[PDB]
């Protein structure tokens, strides 16, 4: 929902045309901060089968 | 709705699109003089983009061919598919044609057909309920699709600017200049329109295409035909998610979003491994789908030649592999978890990268229901070597003297000549500077 | 009778033994035995039982094949922790080792089973098949991230389905130690062999010095005696033992069609092979012998490539002055100097591979000799077979 | 991948080649256009290590045939085998070249088709992950294979010289010398490439063929096609640890590391019993296993010719005794137990030997399966006998005063006589002090 609202957000600023972009980037480097707690979220079970494909798409994920 | 209008223009340009119907009356298997055919409905449940709409049960496809050259056309017309054609709403039936194969000549007479150009579109749009976009199936060679084609790319990125721009854009020879001389000219010239006036191109190579029709095909000595059989069946296989369904990524202006950054590194590296015809009848015993998309990020059956030692020096940004046919859909995960496992491909480390993988399903038809195939997209930054190529055969040509004033007959009657040396070399640098 | 009525839960099929002519039976059988008069079966009853027991055995041997077959089971494992087929296992172990060499890793598990998977799928298209690879898993060790992990990647041969009927787990904890012995064999035969192509690398790199020519020669003497040796003991305890135990337990479970001389076949199987490959409780004295040889092949191993890839390199810089001497004649005193100086480092480069050598095989002479004594004692065990074989690799 | 290129090179290293690639339907049990049975996985259980991998159901050998005589090559695409050579993974039909019996002409089309010979064992050397090696399917008879032979001993060993590189060399006859005359010259040129960037070879005397093909095949004229009977076997028996089931020794650079004991000198000596054309009279008796390495120990099966009287003066380091076929190895020890007694084959008894014995089953064919084919792959030290001759056969030519000029009218406008025949003393001399 955030990174929703920083969608909107530039493509209000593109239609308004510095500090502004700063808070974007703080809004997807959020989500960053964010995906790093995921990857140690994700890896913590006790292991079996259901998790281990669970952890391989993550890694995926930052992979892309 | 999301129908596009196909603009196939020039004289080769033309019969690459024509190659293209042939093939799609084949597989879904219906008959051209109309739908007449239950197979249409029952087989896929939408086969329509470059169909016009059911108004009458018969299907016309939404196109416009337009050219200097009245003789392409005729090659369209006296064909037994001039009955599937519905010439009034693609031309005015018998349309005339210019002195023509300059560059600037097609470009002046389009400013005198500045009114039925505006039309031709539009008796061909009237169907829709709201347009997707315009793909221009124009062509770099010769200076009649080229010269038409830059006309289009101006006056279909304002008029229109909301809807997506993007070409299939072909070049000439690039080893001889004996078959078109005047070709550093009208490259450059259309290059330029497409940093400016156009979001997403699709750059094919001629120079590699030859490379692949004496390789797995094998042909005795060199034909000017081949040009449109290696075009034509990527064509027909690209658009396999708004013809037939498709789940992730259905919006085609979804797929070239996550391409391109933005107009500026935009050029498309395309293969397309079912080039051997042997392969095709040893898939029904499976070969293996392991490696048939490997080779695609390998040049095997790359289209778009480039340097075979800079796949180390210069990286990838986004790739994409499209299966179509047979793949098992739950091994599709066993083959993607190989791709990450060699790194064939390098990637930019500074942010995300990107590892697109789509799938299809297709309308029943025996060569592409069992058929291992896989169709890259590729947007490798490697791509700065053939506008090198391009831009030093034109300054070489010009120190020559000529095209100076054996070239300034029509509508260039300034200096715009260093303009085009400039935006390919700004061009050349802004790719390779988006990667760290 | 009460282990094969437990048995025929585990499979499909629960039906009373063979012919369904044994309902008929139950039914005649109580009235029968009710119409007796005083006297009741005792000679009669070796009649009725050693028949039924005969026909549980017949409904068994069919169990066993009808499904879920554990006979071919038995051969299946061999392949994959026995490895009794090599073709399998090198062309996993080529693929692996360039992920072997580097320490374990919490992404090392979901990537190792793809690389695994299109491997065993690579060089069989008959034996892809049969679900085996789908009976087929990884096992991975304890062991904390401070090795080069390779002892850590092992294949083990999971059930816990109709096949681990037979099966205990007293089996394959034996199988785990069976193991580690014939994956470091697997290991000295691969290690070996890329030594030897780096005798063969760098020899046509040094070709324009005469002196080096001959230095890598006797080298390749001394080598060929810990590689010959290596050859004709490790290959040849582990076959004839691989050979007396395969032949021991397979050609007796299709041989009786009971069911515990089936456990008596195998428990007197995993048993008999590890005392003859590492360890037991009497045969301490055989592995501390043969890992004394396996980690001075490896120290006799690393002063090589970090000698010879110097004997190589060394000459590189010596001819790209050469090269440099025609430029200077197309467009003198002090530039033999530097000649002078590549020579004094090829000049020295040679008594330090000499003197290091001459460590090495001071070392491995006494290993070789410690290695004869405490495997020519011990007693409760056959040691005629032993020094039988240890002699062998001696005199011949 | 253990993937082994075959470079058939000469007049008679076509036709040795040729009933190898011939000889391995038969025993996979296979016509050699397809797959016909299942035992070409069953049997084989590793389906292709010498065969390009599948995607038209067919087995596409590794071979590369180049020559200056097209007799030998044109005897295959009008033989009912030129439905196993696809032309297109093998080579391009027609391959010319010298007149040219002559070391130096084949010599020296390595250098002006040294763009084909670099650029076909490399269209081939890309499908594998890691390539084994490379087998020299070439011949000393000859001045075809000999010539183009003494090329690829140089450049296949600065370029990979860490893959296994290995001729199977034939002598040309030298109890005649009434059809070669050049025969001392083109042998010493090809050993002095052998002994100095090479890895092992496996060489046989053509004399010591000869005697074996009139004394078990029973013909009485000797003839160059009873000749390559016993060179196809021996080929397709040494990988049967590789390409058929083995474990220890599974490579063949494995089994290979043991045979090579110190540089120049690991010549390796084949022979090979089972020949007779009544070996198939004794499953009447009990085909047994308690004489098939008493008949590999007893010295009479020899294809390198050298004295009886060098068998108690030298000492062999390393033999390999591959017993092949059905073979019940439950008493291949008991008759191991056995060789050590009569000691026709002696030991160094300053350093180790090995007598290494394997086994391996094979596909349904008749020497596999009823019959018992023992090939040895010895390593005597008594191999000097070979390297004299064809040193004194050499020094007794150069004072007749022939071809110190008389081969200098080909690419030889030097002296480099002498560098051939200093070098080879050294390799008897070294050979000789090797054992006591």
């Amino acid at each position: 929902s955030k990174l929703m609202s920083v969608c909107v957000m530039f493509t209000n600023c593109l239609q308004r045309f510095e500090s502004t972009i700063n808070n974007f980037d703080s809004n997807f480097s959020a989500h960053l901060m964010d995906l790093l707690d995921k990857l140690s979220m994700y890896s913590t079970s006790d292991c079996e089968h259901s998790m281990i494909n669970i952890i391989y798409r993550l890694d995926f994920n930052g992979f892309y | 709705p999301r129908e596009i209008i196909t603009l196939q223009l020039g004289q080769c340009g033309n019969q690459i699109g024509f190659e293209f119907w042939k093939q799609l009356c084949a597989e879904h298997g219906i008959s051209p003089e109309g739908i007449v055919e239950e197979f249409a409905t029952e087989g896929t449940d939408r086969k329509d983009v470059f169909f016009y709409q059911a108004d009458d049960e018969h299907y016309i496809p939404r196109a416009v061919l337009l050219d200097l050259e009245p003789r392409v056309i005729h090659s369209i017309l006296n064909s037994p598919y001039a009955n599937l054609y519905n010439p009034e709403n693609i031309y005015l039936s018998e349309h005339g044609g210019g002195a023509g194969n300059n560059w600037a000549s097609g470009f002046s007479q389009g400013e005198k057909i500045h009114e039925d150009i505006f039309d031709i579109i539009d008796r061909e749009a009237d169907g829709s309920d709201s347009l997707e976009g315009f793909v221009l199936c124009h062509s770099i060679a010769g200076g009649t699709g080229s010269g038409l084609g830059s006309y289009l790319l101006e006056r279909l990125n304002d008029r229109y600017p909301k809807k997506l721009v993007q070409t299939y854009s072909v070049f000439p020879n690039q080893d001889e200049m004996s078959h078109v001389v005047v070709q550093p000219y009208n490259s450059l010239l259309t290059l330029k329109r497409l940093t400016q006036n156009a979001d997403c191109v699709v750059v094919l190579d001629n120079t590699a295409l030859n490379r692949i029709a004496t390789d797995r095909l094998h042909i005795q000595n060199p034909s000017f035909s081949q040009i449109n059989q290696l075009v034509s069946t990527i064509m027909s296989a690209s658009t396999t998610t708004l013809r037939y369904p498709g789940y992730m990524n259905n919006d085609l202006i979804g797929l070239i979003a996550s391409l391109i950054p933005t107009p500026r590194l935009h050029f498309l590296m395309t293969g397309y491994t079912p080039l051997t015809t042997d392969q095709s009848v040893a898939s029904v015993r499976k070969t293996t789908v392991l490696d048939v998309m490997r080779r695609l990020l390998q040049p095997k059956n790359v289209m778009v030649s480039t340097g075979r030692d800079r796949q180390t020096n210069h990286c990838y940004i986004a790739i994409l592999n499209i299966i179509q046919g047979e793949v098992d859909p739950t091994q599709v995960h066993k083959s993607l978890q190989r791709i990450r496992e060699r790194k064939l491909a390098n990637f930019i480390p500074w942010g995300p990268a990107s590892i697109q993988v789509a799938l299809s399903r297709k309308s029943p038809y025996l060569p592409s229901a069992h058929r291992v195939s896989g169709l890259m997209m590729a947007n490798h930054t490697n791509i700065s070597s053939l506008f090198e190529r391009t831009c030093r055969q034109y300054d070489k040509l010009r120190k020559r003297e000529a095209f100076l004033e054996q070239f300034r007959k029509e509508d260039i009657f300034k200096d715009n000549f260093d303009e085009l040396d400039n935006s390919r070399e700004i061009v050349q640098q802004l790719i390779d500077e988006y990667h760290a | 009778i009460g282990k094969s009525i437990n048995f025929l839960h585990q499979v499909c099929h629960d039906q009373t033994p063979a012919s369904k002519a044994m309902a008929v039976g139950k039914s005649a059988e109580s009235p029968k035995d009710a119409a007796e008069l005083f006297t009741d079966l005792e000679n009669a009853f070796q009649t009725k039982i050693d028949a039924a027991y005969f026909d549980t055995s017949k409904y068994l041997l069919d169990v066993l094949n009808k499904n879920y077959n554990l006979l071919e089971h038995m051969q299946a494992m061999r392949r994959y922790l026995l490895l009794g087929q090599g073709d399998f296992i090198r062309h996993l172990m080529d693929l692996l080792k360039p992920e072997l060499v580097r320490p374990a890793t919490t992404l090392y598990q979901h990537n190792l089973t793809g690389i695994l998977e299109t491997a065993v799928r690579a060089t069989n298209a008959q034996f892809d098949n049969p679900e085996i690879l789908k009976r087929l898993d990884v096992r991975l060790l304890e062991v904390s991230p401070g090795d080069t992990g390779w002892d850590v990647f092992s294949l083990d041969y999971h059930v816990d389905g109709p096949i681990a009927t037979v099966f205990t787990r007293e089996c394959m904890s034996h199988y785990l130690r069976v193991f580690n012995f014939l994956w470091r064999a697997k290991r000295m035969e691969y290690i070996l062999t890329d030594i030897w192509k780096g005798h063969m690398c760098n020899a046509k790199l040094l070709k324009g010095m005469p002196e080096l020519s001959g230095v890598l020669h006797q080298c390749h003497i001394l080598a060929s005696e810990m590689v010959h040796f290596i050859h004709q003991m490790q290959y040849y305890i582990t076959f004839e033992v691989l050979e007396c135990s395969w032949d021991e337990l397979w050609n007796k479970v299709l041989k009786a069609q009971d069911l515990d001389h089936i456990i008596a076949a195998h428990d007197v199987f995993l048993d008999t092979i590890i005392s003859r490959c590492l360890l037991d409780s009497e045969s301490r004295a055989l592995l501390n012998q043969l890992r004394a040889v396996f980690d001075q092949i490896i120290e006799f191993q690393n002063a090589q490539d970090a000698l010879y890839r110097a004997a190589l390199e060394e000459l590189q810089q010596r001819l790209q002055f050469e090269e440099r001497k025609k430029e200077r004649e197309s467009e003198t005193a002090a530039e033999e100097d530097v000649e002078n100086k590549r020579i004094q480092e090829f000049q020295e480069s040679i008594p330090k591979m000499r003197s290091q050598l001459r460590i090495l095989t001071h070392f491995y002479q006494g290993i070789v000799q410690q290695f004869l004594v405490l495997l020519t004692t011990s007693t409760d065990e056959s040691l005629r077979f032993l020094s039988f074989r240890l002699d062998f690799n001696e005199h011949y």
